[PDB]
């Protein structure tokens, strides 16, 4: 699942994605990208 | 000098130059001696300066269909690449050599090469059964030697022995060897030495699916020591020993980093194992916890005639605690 | 498609270093008395 | 948690690089070690050929090929990841 | 002077790789700026894939192309440069 | 079976370290010659930079690199094998 | 003569020891100078780490190398010798 | 009370000694015990070994770990003390 | 009491080498002592990386760049040091 702001991606906007299969999650900036920085985390 | 004139005729069942720095002339000397006299079984030529010339001359006289020798030993040795491929080249035609044991003895990619493929089965040996590999020092990440030793592996039926002792061995490599060499093979085999390697703690699967195999049915001496193994890795061959290897006459892991939680797996499976010789396994750790269940399970009823290097002592508190203990 | 990417670390926080090697306790624990009584004779 | 400094990656794959490099931290502490670990790691699961440079400090200059690109800050170390 | 650790690369390259990297201390500090500057000048040189690493304390796992490897240090910091 | 002192290095080099003692005594009691052979034993199986003392008592200061010094009693002579 | 109470020693070995442990007791004058001396042959001729206690009123608490340790009277005192 | 006859210790080391020793010879009599008793304490605080001599008359000749020796009174019982 | 055999050195190096010696074994008394002290000095007085060995006895061969490297008497304990 994928939480926060959006222009089709790529706008670097604070959101938060789950990887709940595995049990992670990182909260962060997809900055103009999939990944520019952010925290991974462990719910 | 004195080895040159040596002139003998009968028996020679044997012969032991431990080291007394041989010169290459020497070897040239007693290749020349064997080859006129056809008869001996073992040659021991180890810790020596021969070099490649002498290396030749003892190969050259060898690669006769006559005048058979059984075992050949040659350690400590800069034999080097040409050499290794003399060496090749000659049990490519020989037949009565079964041991040939070259340790030390200065061996690259090329030269190991050479010897890995000179005894695949149709252009190969079925004489050799003991080839003893040891310092192959390929430092580069060189990943092609394995995948021909493979090759060795799949298609001999001969070998019952070997060691890559001291090679270095990264768990890509060991896996290469166990699967497309093991998984595929059809043979005997007694010992596969694998002391001193560089074997992560990742290895528990692979060494796993390496000792539950049909090819390595009835093996015996299995020296996997040295290497940097750790809990993991000691849970590993403690899960897989007791139904895969029926009869391991010995069982070695020293230096390996072991730990405790390791130890006190193998501690709950090593009575479950009957045919244990020589269990070697000192330097690693030893918390009171595991001490005591190294104590409780050594001394198992059926496991009456296994010698270790452990010797469990008491103090105050009844904390069993063990040290090391030779043979 | 190939592009370029450049990076330089900054400043990690300080880490003890590998504390100091103890062998393993290699022998035997053992006992040993002088009583009264013994090794001595009068005479 | 990590901190994941500079990046170009999927997001399934930046989990797995992640998660791969907390296994080589957990069985792990030479440097090089773990580079190897990881770069045979995604050499054999992912696509074919890959580079890795782990370290405490350094400086890169590299001409990764898009999407397959990782910097990333993970226990006492820093891992460089790419792909060319 | 430069020290050369390792190399597959041959010895007129090895030559131009060291006074690329000498030219590179004398012009700029930063360790990024060293690897640009390496890495750009080697590329207008040779040709377009190149890769350079400047750092004082990482480790590498790298898979490259033939005879285009060194790993040598400068004093105290070791560059690492080699083609994809 | 040799006793080890003090160790910052692998397991493997160090039974190579171990059993290069064992060769080097059966060959040398001179502790030049002995230094000797050790030292070129491990300047070519590990890359050359090494270099060891083998005395019956002494006193060591010595900057090894991170993983590699190694401090063992065998025969009847502390060996202390580091590198640099 | 002599008279071996608590042993954990060859019976060669410990022959050996009580012809040296007499020599000793025999030749010096001192009780330290017999340690030293049984001490210094079992050093030149088996291991260096060798522990020697002439005394005849003391009671110890000691731990030694498996294989290598005797505690026997010979005459007036005690001699307790082990390895460590 | 304590009369330090000879040592090579340091201070720290030689206070625990000592008040150890003091706290051991009000709880027990035997040599055996006291013995046990300090290289117990000894062990468990500092280092694996600890070979601890209690006696009025002994000798020794014993090779020391620098800085881990101590021969002291304590009224007329003597203590020796040495890790190796 | 100063006297060397072996040096691979300038003249006023050499002097500075045998006057901190020379202060050092009146300011420490073991051979570990003598040895960190005059490493120290090469160390923070000319280069960062060099490596001293003291000894009663001992034997050595060792690598060291050229024209910084020295073995000397200094009457009752044999001293040895090397750049890296």
């Amino acid at each position: 699942v994928y939480e926060g702001l959006w222009a089709a991606d790529k706008k670097n906007g604070t959101g938060t994605y789950f990887y709940m299969s595995k049990g992670k999650r990182f909260d962060g900036v997809w900055a103009d990208g999939a990944i520019k920085c952010g925290t991974y985390s462990e719910i | 000098a004195l080895c040159e004139a040596l002139y003998e005729y009968s028996g020679l069942a044997v012969l032991r130059l431990p080291y007394n720095f041989l010169n290459d002339m020497a070897a040239q000397a007693v290749a020349r001696l064997m080859q006129v006299n056809p008869g001996l079984q073992l040659l021991d030529l180890t810790g020596n300066e021969v070099t490649d010339k002498g290396a030749a001359a003892i190969t050259e006289v060898l690669a006769k269909p006559e005048a058979g020798l059984k075992a050949l030993i040659l350690r400590h040795n800069p034999i080097g690449d040409t050499g290794a491929l003399a060496v090749a080249d000659m049990l490519r035609s020989n037949r009565s050599l079964t041991l040939l044991d070259l340790a030390d003895c200065h061996v690259a990619v090329k030269g190991l090469i050479g010897l890995a493929n000179a005894l695949t089965a149709p252009e190969g040996n079925r004489s050799l059964q003991v080839l003893d590999l040891e310092d192959a020092q390929l430092a580069a990440p060189q990943d092609s030697t394995y995948q021909h030793m493979s090759r060795m592996l799949a298609t001999n039926t001969t070998l019952t022995e070997l060691s890559l002792a001291k090679c270095r061995l990264v768990d890509s490599q060991l896996e290469l060897l166990t699967t497309y060499g093991f998984a595929r093979s059809s043979a005997r085999w007694s010992s596969l030495s694998l002391r001193a390697n560089r074997l992560s703690p990742f290895s528990g699967p692979t060494l796993e699916r390496l000792l539950a195999l049909p090819a390595l049915c009835r093996l015996q001496r299995l020296t996997l020591a040295s290497n940097s193994l750790g809990n993991d890795g000691a849970s590993a061959l403690a899960r897989v020993l007791p139904t895969a290897c029926p009869d391991i006459r010995e069982l070695d892991l020293r230096s390996n980093g072991i730990g405790d939680v390791g130890l006190l797996a193998l501690a709950a499976a090593l009575p479950l194992v009957n045919s244990l010789e020589l269990l070697l396994l000192w330097g690693n750790s030893f918390s009171p916890a595991s001490s005591r269940a190294v104590a409780e399970a050594l001394a198992a009823p059926a496991l009456r005639r296994l010698r270790s290097d452990l010797r469990p002592y008491v103090v105050d508190g009844e904390v069993a605690l063990a040290l090391q203990e030779v043979e | 498609p190939e592009a370029d990417t450049s990076t330089q670390t900054d400043a990690f926080l300080d880490r003890p270093p590998t504390p100091l090697f103890v062998p393993q306790k290699t022998g035997t624990d053992a006992i040993t008395q002088i009583e009264n009584g013994d090794l001595f004779d009068f005479d | 948690k990590a901190v994941i400094k500079n990046a170009d990656m999927s997001e399934e794959m930046q989990a797995d690089a992640v998660d791969c490099a907390t296994q080589a931290l957990e069985k792990y502490n030479i440097e090089k070690d773990i580079a190897a670990y990881i770069k045979k790691e995604f050499d054999r699961k992912h696509n074919p050929t890959w580079h890795c440079i782990v370290g405490r400090n350094f400086g890169s200059y590299v001409t990764h090929e898009t999407k397959h690109f990782i910097y990333f800050y993970l226990g006492q170390v820093a891992i460089l990841l790419f792909k060319s």
